[PDB]
């Protein structure tokens, strides 16, 4: 019983950037960091991946509802990592999460990616509840400018008696992914 | 989860300190590296830091806290990188890693109290420490040849292989901008002028980015000095004076290639870049004569890369392919190659992270970071 | 037993080859990677891994097995160190590795990584391992 009900579109960062500001403001109350850097991740998106995306309400201004951000796969073409995922906290439980996964699978899925990765801890219940299950580790590609080269017999004693699991601060993280 | 931050990168230099995230294409921050102190006459502060420095200069003593590349005052220098991160860039420094430049030939135990002070004082989560020659080469779009890297306190030939300096063939030079800048002064003194203060010193130093170069051949240009009046320029310094300046135009960078000029008893550029590649393996020579990188303010010069070239050919044999590389982005090359280096894929496994710093000491850096 | 050591170096997959040999009184590979490079040392390259002259092999290179490499860092023979970093040599575009060889009291550690890592990486293992068998009088 969470049937979203407001008219939402799903439309990239770097093409509403009147609203950069307020998705900034969305994030950093979840994850408190500085807003120079927050600002500035949101203005590495672009059509070329990474590229974050915002859950958008029609009604002053459009309501920033949700975001999440996109990221190309080492070695993965059709993989894309999905990290950021966060509804304002105000409008938590009214399947406005529900839509912005669905939207991402929809929006990678016409551009030809077959599987979403991601990792999390205390919400794993949420992602296999939308189907994701768990998967190893990938890592993404992170955002470089167009303006850039883009070319580049005596015994033994004994013995001493994947990181990728665990995150920045030393926890244990569950993998998780799912074919779209 | 959330997305990690994206790295910094900060490039110390003896003059200039230049500082961005990874991945993007120019520095979001270049500024002076210095600290002022009070000549004479609280005042406001104990010191005065980098920009602010800057503005204040009238009523200051300046200290560069970096002298030809090395780092000589660690609590100015601490300064300099407080300066950088919350005034310069506005970011918490905890919450990136980050990439730090280094000259060639660091010594250990600069590169380990480096490690120490990132980590211990500003609480970055992981660093890297590179040399600047090579960003300038994975600049260009290269893993393999030999820089020039000629800034405002030392000038380094450094030959690089597969994105590996070699230290053993590395070339070093204590002459750069500043001494040139200093030389024009004392010969437009010579010409009537009278350049002599800090202050007339930076006006100098403007008048040599925007009206000096490289002769191709130097004595047939001081002859066509002394024929003519074609190669004067003028200047109109700030308080409408204007002075008119001719053969020292081409005197001055011809210092680079001539150190007698300045009383230096020494080998200049392109004889110190033959000698680098004459102490590296043969197999890479070469490559080495074919990918002769320029990086740094002071090879800005109109003129030095075809001059080089010249030179080169002439030392090297006569069979050498030789080509001489001038980006026009060198000015700030080595942050480029800095932002490159810490956006590829192979660098996430490169970091000296808090926990491999905690387990190994400092002295983790002269394993990691070469 | 020997080989014990070179899976616990070949273990986390970054590294091609790895290999442990004697350099006192008269040469030989202890424990080595099968069918690679290293495991093919001979009591020559040995002499100029650890002989007195740390300066031809900067314009001469060397070899480790037959494999032309090139060296960065020597430091191999001073205290506190023990270590010596080098890049492979290849004909025709073919990638080139990362190679770090640390002493110890009677052996050779040798570690080549694969394309792409990062010759600190490989330090900083080949160091680790030194530093053990020093530990334990090796
Ligand atoms: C913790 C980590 O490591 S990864 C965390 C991912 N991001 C965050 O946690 C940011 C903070 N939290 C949020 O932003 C939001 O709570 C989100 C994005 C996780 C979910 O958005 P919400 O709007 O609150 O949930 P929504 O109303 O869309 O519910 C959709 C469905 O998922 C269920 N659901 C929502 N949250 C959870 C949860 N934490 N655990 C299990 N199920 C959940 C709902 O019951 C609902 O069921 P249904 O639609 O099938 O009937
Ligand atoms: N167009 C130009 N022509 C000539 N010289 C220039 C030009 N632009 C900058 N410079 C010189 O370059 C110097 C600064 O260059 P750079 O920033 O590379 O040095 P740095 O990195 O601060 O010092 P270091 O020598 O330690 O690298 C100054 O001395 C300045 O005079
Ligand atoms: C425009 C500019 C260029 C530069 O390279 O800045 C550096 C750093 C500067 C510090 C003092 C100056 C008053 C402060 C800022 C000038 C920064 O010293 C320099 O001018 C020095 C002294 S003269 C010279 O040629 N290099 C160059
Ligand atoms: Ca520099």
């Amino acid at each position: 019983g969470h049937m979203s009900l407001a008219e939402l579109t799903l439309e990239p960062v770097h093409r509403r950037p009147e609203l950069l500001d307020a998705c900034a403001d969305l994030i950093n109350d979840q994850w408190p960091r500085s807003r120079t850097s927050r600002l500035h991740s949101l203005g590495q998106s672009s059509d070329a991946f990474p590229l974050c995306l915002m859950l958008l309400s029609p009604h002053a201004a459009p309501v920033v509802v949700g975001h999440a951000r996109l990221s190309r796969v080492l070695n993965q073409p059709q993989s894309l990592l999905v990290e950021t995922v966060v509804v304002a906290r105000a409008l938590r439980g009214r399947g406005f999460g529900r839509r912005l996964m669905e939207g991402l699978e929809v929006f990678a899925r016409a551009r030809g990616f077959r599987k979403l990765h991601l990792t999390t801890h205390d919400q794993v219940h949420f992602y296999t509840h939308l189907g994701y299950q768990l998967g190893e580790p990938v890592q993404g590609l992170v955002f470089t400018s167009r303006r850039l080269p883009a070319t580049l017999l005596p015994p033994p004693p004994p013995l001493p008696e994947e990181t990728q699991y665990q995150n920045v601060r030393g926890r244990p993280i569950f993998w998780m992914e799912k074919d779209i | 989860d959330e997305d990690e931050t994206t790295a910094l990168v900060c490039d110390n230099g003896s003059g200039l300190v230049k500082a961005g995230f990874a991945g993007d294409d120019a520095p979001r921050a270049v500024f002076p590296s210095i600290v002022g102190r009070p000549r004479h006459q609280m005042g406001q502060k104990d010191s005065y830091v980098g920009d602010e420095a800057q503005s204040k200069r009238g009523i200051l003593t300046l200290k560069y806290p970096i002298e030809h590349g090395i780092i000589t005052n660690w609590d100015d220098m601490e300064k300099i990188w407080h300066h950088t991160f919350y005034n310069e860039l506005r970011v918490a420094p905890e919450e990136h890693p980050t990439l730090l430049t280094e000259a060639p030939l660091n010594p250990k135990a600069n590169r380990e109290k480096m490690t120490q002070i990132m980590f211990e004082t500003f609480n970055v989560p992981a660093m890297y420490v590179a040399i600047q020659a090579v960003l300038s080469l994975y600049a260009s779009g290269r893993t393999t040849g030999i820089v020039l890297d000629s800034g405002d306190g030392v000038t380094h030939n450094v030959p690089i292989y597969e994105g590996y300096a070699l230290p053993h063939a590395i070339m070093r030079l204590d002459l750069a901008g500043r001494d040139l800048t200093d030389y024009l002064m004392k010969i437009l003194t010579e010409r009537g002028y009278s350049f002599v203060t800090t202050a007339e010193r930076e006006i100098v130093r403007d008048i040599k980015e925007k009206l000096c170069y490289v002769a191709l051949d130097f004595e047939n240009e001081m002859a066509t000095a002394a024929s003519s009046s074609s190669l004067e320029k003028s200047y109109e310094l700030p308080d409408g004076q204007v002075i008119t300046i001719g053969n020292e135009r081409f005197r001055c960078p011809e210092t680079l290639f001539q150190p007698s000029f300045i009383g230096m008893e020494s080998a200049g550029i392109h004889e110190t870049t033959y000698n680098s590649i004459m102490k590296c393996d043969i197999d890479i020579r070469k490559d080495l004569y074919a990918n002769n990188v320029m990086s740094g303010g002071t090879t800005m010069y109109p003129g030095i890369a075809d001059r080089m070239q010249k030179e080169i050919t002439a030392l090297a044999p006569s069979t050498m392919k030789i080509k001489i590389i001038a980006p026009p982005e060198r000015k700030y090359s080595v942050w480029i190659g800095g932002s490159i280096l810490a956006s590829l894929s192979t660098f996430q496994q490169m970091w000296i992270t808090k926990q491999e710093y905690d387990e190994a000491g400092p002295s983790i850096v002269h394993r990691k970071c070469f | 037993g020997w080989n014990a050591y070179i899976d616990n170096l070949m273990a986390d997959g970054t590294c091609q080859d790895a290999a442990i040999v004697g350099y006192k009184d008269s040469p030989s590979v202890w424990a080595a990677v099968p069918g690679k490079t290293f495991v093919n040392i001979t009591p020559a390259e040995v002499g100029v891994l650890v002989g007195k002259d740390r300066s031809s092999f900067y314009v001469n290179g060397l070899t480790l097995g037959g494999q032309k490499c090139s060296v960065i860092r020597d430091s191999l023979l001073q205290d506190g160190e023990f270590s010596m970093d080098l890049r492979t040599k290849s004909t025709g575009g073919a990638p080139t590795f990362n190679v770090t060889v640390t002493k110890t009291d009677k052996t050779l550690v040798l570690l080549m990584g694969k394309e792409g890592v990062h010759g600190g990486l490989i330090n900083k293992k080949c160091y680790e391992m030194a530093s053990h068998l020093r530990r334990s009088q090796y």
